[PDB]
Order: C-alpha cells, then structure tokens, then sequence
C-alpha cells in the first residue's frame, strides 16, 4: 500500500456490521426520528412509551 | 295532549313489548340467528357454546 | 385446477342426494359447518357454488375460517362465517 | 424472524459426494415440515425432499429416491441432506424450504457436478 | 353533619360512576384487558371469544 498506487490498489476500508438471528436480546439499533409539536390543537401524541 | 299522563304508560309498555320482541332478530355472537344453522353441521361438543 | 386459478362450478336447477356422497367411503374428511349432514337430504337450497382444486396433504387444516398460510392469507380465503361442506380424498394415484 | 441459510455446496465430478446444510432461525424443526428444492440452470424449480413434522417419514422425487439421505439435527436447528452418487443432472442451486406461518425461501447454495 | 341527606345522594352517584369506571380495567377471564393486545398477539376469529 504505496501512495502512488491507484484507487483499486489503495485499500477500501471495510466494516461489516453483521446481523444474525439468534436468541439474544436486542442491544444496538439505529436511531428514531420525532416530528415537531403544535399546541392548542386536537392531535394524537406519541411520547416515549 | 290533555291525557298525556295516561297515554305515556300505555305507550311505554307498548315500546317495552316492541323492544322485547325485536330482540329475537339478533345473532348474539353465533353464526346464524336460527338454531339449526348454528348447531348441527358443526360438531355438538363445539356448537353448544 | 391449481389453486391460483381454482375452479368454481356452480350447480343449479336439479335434485342432489347428499346421502350417497355422505355414505361413500373413498373420502377421508367430512368437516362441515352449517346444518346437519344427516339432514342435508332434508333441506332445500338456492345456490351451490361447488369448488374443485388440488392441494398438499398439510393444507387440510387450512380449509377452516380464519386460517394461516399463503393459500389462506394470499390465494384462497374462506369467510369467517363460512357455511358449507368440504369433501376431500387423497389423490396420490391420480396426480 | 425466519431465515434459512444454505451452505455446504461445491464443485464435484461424476460419482462424487457432498453434505449440504440449511441453517435455520426462528423456529424449532420439531413442529413443522421442511422441504428441499433445487433449480437447475435452464430448468424450473423442482422438489427434492421432505421430512415430516413427526420426524418419521421422508420422501423424494422419482429421480432421487434411494440415492440421497436427508436428516435433521434438532439441537443445531439445521437440516442437512447427504449427496451420494452424484450424476451431472444434480447441477443446481439447492433451496431448503419450510412452512412456518408463511413459506420462506433461502438464497441457496451451488452444487456443480462435472 | 346536618347536610348528610343531600351529600349521600351526590356521594352515591359519584360512587356509582366510579364503580362503572373501574370495570373498564376488568379482564373478565379473557387473555387481555386491552383490545390492542387482543388484536396484536392473537388471531382475528378467535379474538371473537
């Protein structure tokens, strides 16, 4: 891995976020989004639980 | 409308008897509202419920 | 027919004795839902809508209201208030 | 929830032998019926084998009766099948198949007999 | 305590309403007291029962 190598010869850095399906509790996921709130209006709300 | 307090007793008992008889056009959670289409091609250990 | 294009063959304007079909011993299953097979000879219907299809041996359980399976959920669904007989027999010597 | 992971395929010659695997997740194998399917290149998908839910009786298609052996491993939650006397007709992508609620298809493994 | 003969009526009506509120949280021998758990975990035509 020399600096005058090409883009095919220089290393593409690989990470493998592996997924299997075994009897284990869920630990790491991706995030959850949440929209803005309005006030003084009949709206359905969904808080954390 | 002079005799309303005699009329409402007879009208209420007529509405009660009309409401009583109209209960027998209802399915009550079964498949049919007539007995044999509920019971008899179905198995008798599981139609009596 | 196969079950993605299962054949509905409605029968009308005739007399059917279901006691002969009830007493035939070439069939395996006699599961039925509406009003008794011993009085299937005793009542009088308006429309039949008879079916004809071929399935696996394991999908005998699927012929019931509200079943699970890709035939039941996706291909061939019976009503929750299904009323009628199913008649079935093994056809390993035919298919 | 349910995933079938095929492995164990490879390149053999005529008269070879192999041992495939179908690693399964989300269900015990003691409760349902499993099947094996294959798809040859240029041919449609064809059934190979089955083991019933009781674990007693197995079946095969007419080209593959008596020559192959399908087995289950209950603790491993993986269903194998044994290749013996490999003709070049068995050149196919082999899919294990199960009916657990919805029927599900694995991505398969490659067996080439040449 | 002189005004108990009016207070007992309001107390009995609030008692009757607050009794009928407390059978909203009654399972009655079913699987779940919440109908969302009824529809979610178990199959539709046996959620009928």
């Amino acid at each position: 891995f020399q600096p005058t190598n090409g883009v095919g010869y220089q290393p593409y850095r690989v990470v493998v976020l592996s997924f299997e399906l075994l009897h284990a509790p869920a630990t790491v996921c991706g995030p959850k989004k949440s929209t803005n709130l309005v006030k003084n209006k009949c709206v359905n709300f969904n808080f954390n639980g | 409308s002079a005799l309303g307090k005699l009329q409402d007793v007879v009208n209420q008992n007529a509405q009660a008897l009309n409401t009583l008889v109209k209960q027998l056009s209802s399915n009550f959670g079964a498949i049919s509202s007539v007995l044999n289409d509920i019971l008899s091609r179905l198995d008798p250990p599981e139609a009596e419920v | 027919a196969s079950v993605y294009a299962w054949n509905r063959k409605r029968i009308s304007n005739c007399v059917a004795d279901y006691s002969v079909l009830y007493n035939s011993a070439s069939f395996s299953t006699f599961k039925c839902y509406g009003v008794s097979p011993t009085k299937l000879n005793d009542l009088c219907f308006t429309n039949v809508y008879a079916d004809s299809f071929v399935i696996r041996g394991d999908e005998v359980r699927q012929i019931a209201p509200g079943q699970t399976g890709k035939i039941a959920d996706y291909n061939y669904k019976l009503p929750d208030d299904f009323t009628g007989c199913v008649i079935a027999w093994n056809s390993n010597n035919l298919d | 929830q349910v995933q079938l992971v095929e492995s164990g395929g490879g390149l053999v010659q005529a008269g070879g032998s192999l041992r495939l695997s179908c690693a399964a997740s989300g269900f015990p194998v003691k409760n349902f019926e499993m099947e094996w399917y294959r798809k040859a290149p240029g041919k449609e998908r064809e059934w190979v084998a089955a083991i019933q839910s009781g674990g007693v009786e197995t079946y095969y298609a007419d080209s593959v009766k008596g020559r192959f052996t399908i087995s289950r491993d209950n603790a491993k939650n993986t269903v194998y099948l044994q290749m013996n006397s490999l003709k070049p007709e068995d050149t196919a992508v082999y899919y294990c198949f199960v009916y657990v609620g919805r029927s599900y298809i694995g991505q398969g493994t490659q067996v080439t007999v040449s």
